[PDB]
């Protein structure tokens, strides 16, 4: 039951497990800036392989990288794609990950927004809608 | 239960009441909320006034459905539950169909029991229980004056210019367009659909050099027309002209040859010819609506049945899959949603194949 | 009582076997015995011969059902007891209501349950739902000897004026269409079927204001088309000229355009286009008549295709219910029952296409 | 998999019904839903119109194949399923084989369980392969 974006963040930890000049631009693009709590250190072990220069492959990399990060990165290699990648699939995951945070920006402040509900405020509590609805319009 | 999806969009627009208050009424809503919601959603238009959930949060709290709707939770959670903003109509229809259910129940249920009640009256009971139910922009043409009184030819268009068996739809595409690919650089992916390209390359060159009327099919040409064919030979094969002729299929020949060339040549037009023997019609006609949506450029689609809209209104989508439907009687107009209603005339010869200007 | 005594009276007469079975055909009973007598009361006297228990308690004994209906126990009585057979109706008129239900039960559920066990048909639950429930005066024509040799038109008539094409197929559906609408103050119904919806307006702006000869089809218009129409362009959709925008509309697709347009708008006449477009052909004819009649206002129904005619009386009855049947090629009428059937006198100017009459 | 992340583009476009019924039709969907999802995906945008989730939830709920298919419990799970709506092709030229798995398996499991027939007329079973296995 994996949602929409969780796989667009994976549109990296497999597109750079198999192609690293399709990973140098991530340094430029997704620093990051990453979403998930254990998916930041994974990137931190990706770019550091680009310097020493050895045999780069799907499974040669995922052992650097001791334990836990293998019934995870190996399950990041039980996938169903290929190495024919577009310019507008490279301009796609630009929003995806780094902006899933902005989907969050209609949750933690709603706790406040919905707490103006409990005080029967609809004068000004019926404005944050514009600082929400017409905030997602970018 | 479309209602849920039917009420929560007058925020996204927000004037998503421009057609929504030009369609139905609050009654259709079963729950005492949605009705008295849409009832107080229909007091704005007196000026007016205009559109905001807050103009309704000072409206359903004023006439207390504040404690009679679904509470605050249920109010914003309408902005939070409707995505596709371009529907509205639509959309709101299924509810009237849930209300078409309602259009029958407390009509028939009345009568079904009337054999235990109006027993009695009957002829009275009849005629009443029955009378209840009684309700330039502007991609080119060559004769520049023809991207004007209509205005192109532009991105996402099912430009249909049809005619009878071999009148206009046969070679019309070999005229206007050979000024978008040969003259300006907005290339093509063509399909010959009244012949193979061997006969559809033998029909357009007739226009250039005043050639093909002696003829080429039987013999050759005269001395000065070779020194006029050599002045008509290099604007087809050399040119960005790449037709396709493949036999009885559905539609896939286009897209099997019109996806790889999205990045290569440029794609400024996509070309289509005749219809009624490529093997009903709309599953082949809508196969060009979301195509000019995906590839993004003006497209020509010459169908067959006068041609009026009416006579091609049963042998093709045409009115719907294409707002634009020009004809070939002159290029008769019918329905345009891109430019002014100026009509035009260019005379046709019928031999050398040329629609020469007025 | 009403069914129990319903066999005994014709046991007693017995040549009063007719007056009830007139009003009630064989499929209007209930109890699986009295009908086995009722239908049998019809299935006995076929010589000859006629009907009494002798020959009735015989064919039931022949079709072996006399030990299935009762035997001569409940049989001696009904013949003996019933005092009079003078009413006789009765019965077929008071127990007819149970049959009125057995006629107006199976239809309602074929509408209602079409919204549950079906759904699963779309418009069939809308419309085959509406199937089995049944189971000069003067209106200004606008001319001279088409107004003088026709009488009316009066309310309720179903007319059919046909011709051989271009001549009189479609050059008239605009004539009285601007001679009741631009004559008396009302909101009539002017359809378009053969020709497209509003391409017909680039045909009646060629007749009203008369702009088609300069040409209306060349670019713009000469300094002879201008001070001509705007002093009256605020009089085109203001003076009853409405137009329909729909393709394959059958008979069950149009009545509403006169069911909600006569109750709330106006509608003093219903101008329509030819049959071959509005889509075996006699029950449908008893629905255009039964529409003109069901509205009390005249109706146009243009048709299409020694010395002889009948070649329209031949193609499916046709010529009787649509009482008035005209014929053009010609301007002489062929059938009507208002009085006389006088030779019409009209025109066709090509350019204006207008009707100067004598 | 090759199906369990497909329908998103038809909401994200949403007029991505053209590359679907492109090389395909409404039948290439075993899972009892996707088929009459796509049949309910065609005649809807067969108007019309073009496309949006809701308009899909319509004819399915109409054919009550939302009591018969399941409900909205998939709409959010398939609107939120595709992490990029550019696969599309693809994926209709990689999921072909997935249902093409059995184009010559129907026409072969036949003749095998139909040695139990032509015996009789023997010979003739040559030309069923010529016009069912061949193609």
């Amino acid at each position: 039951l994996l949602p929409a974006f969780q796989n667009a963040e994976r549109l990296l930890l497999a597109h750079m497990m198999r192609s690293r000049d399709v990973a140098l631009v991530v340094q430029e693009r997704i620093g990051g800036r990453f979403n998930i709590e254990e998916h930041r250190a994974l990137a931190a072990y990706i770019y550091a392989f680009y310097e020493e220069g050895h045999e780069a492959d799907p499974g040669a990399l995922i052992s650097r990288i001791p334990g836990e990060l293998q019934p995870l990165a190996s399950e990041l290699s039980l996938l169903l794609i290929a190495d024919d990648v577009s310019e507008q699939e490279l301009e796609d995951y630009i929003r995806h990950v780094l902006n899933r945070p902005k989907w969050l920006m209609l949750k933690v402040k709603e706790q406040e927004k919905t707490e103006a509900e409990r005080r029967k405020d609809f004068l000004t509590a019926a404005r944050i809608a514009k600082e929400m609805i017409e905030m997602k319009k970018m | 239960e479309a209602e849920q999806a039917v009420l929560g969009a007058v925020f996204l627009d927000p004037a998503a009441l421009v057609p929504a208050s030009e369609i139905l009424i609050p009654e259709d809503f079963y729950r005492a909320a949605h009705q008295k919601i849409f009832h107080a959603m229909l007091r704005v238009a007196d000026r007016g006034e205009p559109v905001d959930l807050v103009t309704v949060t000072a409206e359903l709290a004023a006439s207390e459905q504040l404690e009679e709707i679904g509470g605050v939770s249920y109010l914003s959670e309408l902005a939070d539950a409707v995505p596709t903003a371009a529907n509205v109509e639509y959309y709101a229809r299924i509810v009237e169909e849930k209300s078409v259910l309602r259009r029958l129940i407390r009509t028939a249920t009345s009568i079904a029991q009337d054999g235990y009640t109006r027993e009695d009256e009957i002829d009275v009971l009849l005629d009443e229980a029955d009378r209840k139910i009684m309700e330039i922009t502007g991609i080119p043409t060559g004769f520049t004056e023809l991207d004007r009184m209509t205005s192109g030819f532009q991105r996402s268009d099912l430009i249909i210019v049809a005619a009878r068996p071999s009148v206009g739809k046969t070679a019309f595409a070999l005229n206007i367009a050979q000024n978008v690919a040969t003259k300006t650089n907005e290339n093509v992916a063509i399909f010959s659909l009244e012949m193979s390209a061997q006969q559809l390359v033998m029909r357009m060159l007739c226009a250039e050099g005043n050639i093909n009327a002696q003829n080429l099919r039987t013999g050759k040409l005269t001395p000065e027309d070779w020194g006029k064919l050599t002045m008509a030979m290099g604007s087809l094969s050399n040119a960005g002209i790449y037709i396709d002729d493949t036999p009885s299929i559905r539609v896939s020949d286009i897209r099997a040859k019109c996806r790889r060339l999205k990045q290569e040549s440029g794609l400024g037009m996509i070309v289509i010819d005749y219809l009624q023997l490529i093997q009903e019609v709309s599953e082949i006609s809508r196969s060009l609506k979301a195509l000019a949506r995906e590839l993004e450029v003006p497209v020509i689609a010459l169908s067959q049945l006068r041609p009026m809209m009416s006579d091609i209104r049963e042998s093709g989508s045409i009115e719907q899959d294409a707002d634009i439907v020009a004809f070939l009687y002159e290029i008769i107009i019918a329905k345009q949603r891109n430019g002014p209603v100026g009509t035009v005339q260019l005379a046709f010869i019928k031999e050398y194949n040329k629609f020469v200007n007025l």
